[PDB]
């Protein structure tokens, strides 16, 4: 209790002459409130369960009647110093492992890579279960993004983004706000859930990292009544992701042709959202204008640090995808 | 309902200086922005000023800039309104209005909880 | 909106003459409110983690320091008739089916029967992670059977059953009581966490329908201010399960002298609580007392009818149990 | 903190029949329940009786059945208990309190919110 009191210090969160107290819940006027977002664990559940459902009866027979195959991965071919190897040192070998272990070997290199290949693949999941999670996740995405446009479209912020400081902290809560609020944060925490338990044994760095910062961000911007800025950030960083799903069931089908063309345009679309308007727009709306509008709020330290943590992560990405459009040309 | 009473207002002549005054019969009429519309005869509401919570932020109707100045006072509960050069474009019905979801634009929709609304006469 | 008005019927839920606007939390009474009950998921998530830890840090070493086998299940002996018939007809053959396959590969049956269950041991969890889980639960029974026990030592209506009754429905809520229905809850959720995802290919019977209901009554009698005897069953259906898991453990460890030792008392335990205690305890505390002194309200055919479904599920493992004890002797 | 004021004391003759008032200046008065108790003079706090928020349940001392009382009327906020054939056991000050938790107990340490008390002599 008394450790939650120093935690919650309104000294450093809030800005210069501005309590807890006053952003109560009153008769005629509703703020946001912790309390409020206890709801995002019941609705990543539902999500979770909705998942599942869309993935085993609405993906699996779309990838049936799209000849993916319902079958496992391959079998490799018997080899003793190979599985040990394969056991022991490592799965993914590099050039140097492969003229190593055809070194040791003597045997040819493509054998040793297609032998390693095709392991990878046995631990690897199957091609229909990657097709129905980027289909869930393809559909989840554009009803994010859809809704997201049509609620930022009648504000008055989008258009100017010095209206998102413009009376705080008094800014009423609507009900169009909560739901997009409550609806991210319930499907990051439903990420989540899909991560540690589902996909525990696939990956845990980049995308966990950024998990961890999305949820940490919207959790205590929701709390403060910094929500305006943060719609206009889900809204720009969900335009992108919207394309790579398709690009990714494209691929899966075979289709190299829209596989490209829908990943030509995915890099054109994530490198203007997320290096030419993000930075000069967002940043230059939080770094500044915020701290001039709101006044000298300590916050700030955590808040901008954070976001510059995730351009870091969004420039990092766009490294791997010049690359991958290179090789697209 | 805070429900504005408007008052202040009576003839004045051209080139002068008059002040007006609305004031709010409520007990949260400090966590609002408000501002001040006029209403033309024949004609329709136009946005006059505005003025949030605390008063950081003035904004003001390209017509009158440094002509018009807007002021709040908390504890009284009251905003007063300094019109400076009074041109013969003055002439309307002037309603004290407030800003229901802090929004920041100049619109007559978004404003509600307006006043009865108090009479200026310009020669 | 509407249809939640729809499902909170206060004619339905609450007794005569009572309605919801009476049991809000006042100034110097607090009362419970379902919007109490959401940090459960949260919990949930957090007991999940440190269920996780637990069983890696702390009951790994432990099996290992205890000799339980830390490798896998065993090979069975390649054979493309058996491997077809465990592909195709089924996993667990019973003595018909082992008839039947001796019959038509003209095998014994002794043979048989050890690859199936070299089979079933291939594809059944390895004894490490049962130890792990059997530990975990075993120390989360004995913390809350523990903390139940000395909540019940100075409560009033443990000794006298009608107390729960006492001057419904303005009964205050106190901290303890608050607490362990959050921590029972938060417990039954991440079992349920645990089922869905960890073991959504091992268990989804008679143990699924046990948690969904008592995540029902759990529930629907906190919102309505009928916990004082819902105290009483927790405690006394959580007496026996903390004997089960050490006679598990005691199991794993191929001790079979203590195994035998802890599951008579196991037997005893549960026959006496479930079949002994509870119908004529607190099922008279609720098909009748609860109806005289509180009056007549519908739910009661709602959560008698659950009550009596519970005691069904714990009448047919206690014929399961008995005949494990007539194996024990 | 709705401290109770007990009224309707004085001296009765032996075999007497009389009653007693506990008021309550308070508005959460109907959502408790009540209780009676007395302090025999040398003597620690006893348990008299005991009635719960809406008059469902009685509770008396094995030694004043059937001869005690307890009701109470919630608009007017009011406790009665009325005593009759009153033995010289019943010579004590009798203090009007208030259930804390709804536990339904016979104890002292359960019931706050005590009064100063009223006072009764008998023969
Ligand atoms: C390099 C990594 C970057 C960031 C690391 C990722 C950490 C973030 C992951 C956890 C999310 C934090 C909170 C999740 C739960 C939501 C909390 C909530 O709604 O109520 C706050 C609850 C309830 O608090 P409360 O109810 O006492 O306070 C409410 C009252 N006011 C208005 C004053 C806040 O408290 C917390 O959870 C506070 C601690 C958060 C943990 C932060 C660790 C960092
Ligand atoms: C044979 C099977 C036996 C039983 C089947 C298992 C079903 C139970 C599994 C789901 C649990 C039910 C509710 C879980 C979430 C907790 C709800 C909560 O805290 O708030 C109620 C929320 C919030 O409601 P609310 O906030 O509008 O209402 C609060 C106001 N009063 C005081 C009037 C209640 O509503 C619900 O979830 C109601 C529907 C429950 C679903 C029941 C399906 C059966
Ligand atoms: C990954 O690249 C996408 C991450 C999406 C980020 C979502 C964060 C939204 C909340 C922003 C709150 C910032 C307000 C603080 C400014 C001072
Ligand atoms: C499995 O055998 C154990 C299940 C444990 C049951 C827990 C349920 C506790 C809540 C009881 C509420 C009943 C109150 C309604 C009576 C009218
Ligand atoms: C904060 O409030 C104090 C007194 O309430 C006042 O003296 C001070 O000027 C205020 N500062 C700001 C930045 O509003
Ligand atoms: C319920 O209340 C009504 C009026 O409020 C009354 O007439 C009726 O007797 C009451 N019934 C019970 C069981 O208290």
């Amino acid at each position: 209790a008394g450790i939650l009191a120093w935690f919650w210090n309104e000294r450093f969160w809030l800005p210069h002459n501005v309590t807890w107290a006053d952003l109560k819940n009153t008769e005629e006027a509703t703020f946001p409130q912790a309390e409020d977002l206890y709801l995002a664990f019941p609705l990543a559940f539902c999500i979770f369960m909705v998942r599942l459902i869309f993935e085993r009866f609405v993906a699996k027979p779309c990838a049936i009647a799209l000849n993916i195959q319902a079958n496992g991965p391959q079998i490799a071919p018997p080899n003793a110093i190979l599985e040990k190897v394969f056991t022991a040192i490592t799965k993914h070998p590099d050039e140097k492992r492969l003229e190593g272990l055809s070194k040791q070997l003597d045997w040819d290199v493509r054998s040793i890579q297609r032998w390693f290949r095709q392991r990878r693949n046995q631990e690897k999941p199957s091609t229909l279960t990657r097709f129905c999670e980027s289909m869930w996740r393809f559909s989840f995405y554009l009803y994010v993004f859809t809704y997201g446009v049509r609620f930022l479209k009648k504000t008055p912020w989008l258009w100017n983004t010095r209206h998102c400081w413009y009376n705080y902290p008094y800014q009423p809560l609507t009900t169009d706000l909560h739901y997009y609020y409550i609806l991210e944060l319930s499907f990051y925490w439903s990420l989540m859930f899909s991560q540690f338990t589902d996909i525990k044994r696939k990956d845990f760095g980049i995308m966990f990292l950024h998990h961890l910062v999305s949820i940490f961000l919207i959790t205590f911007s929701y709390v403060n009544n910094m929500a305006r800025v943060g719609t206009l950030v889900l809204c720009l960083h969900d335009s992108a992701d919207a394309l790579l799903e398709a690009a990714k069931m494209a691929n899966y089908a075979k289709f190299q042709k829209m596989c490209d063309l829908l990943f030509v345009m995915f890099a054109v679309v994530f490198i203007t959202t997320r290096l030419g308007i993000f930075p000069l727009w967002v940043l230059n709306t939080t770094l500044f204008e915020s701290w001039e509008i709101v006044g000298p709020y300590p916050s700030w330290w955590v808040f901008n640090l954070l976001l510059l943590l995730v351009q870091g992560l969004n420039c990092f990405w766009s490294y791997l995808i010049v690359k991958i459009a290179c090789k697209a040309v | 309902q805070l429900q504005f009473v408007e008052s202040g207002g009576g003839l004045v002549q051209a080139g002068g200086s008059l002040r007006l005054s609305c004031a709010a019969s409520g007990r949260t009429f400090s966590r609002y922005a408000v501002g001040w519309f006029r209403q033309a005869p024949g004609k329709e509401r136009e946005f006059v000023a505005s003025i949030t919570w605390n008063g950081a932020t003035t904004y003001y109707a390209d017509s009158v800039k440094g002509r018009f100045t807007i002021s709040r006072d908390n504890a009284k509960n009251t905003v007063y309104l300094q019109m400076n050069s009074l041109k013969p474009e003055d002439t309307a019905v002037y309603y004290c209005a407030l800003d229901l979801y802090s929004y920041g634009t100049r619109d007559v929709a978004d404003f509600g909880s307006w006043g009865k609304g108090t009479r200026v006469t310009v020669s």
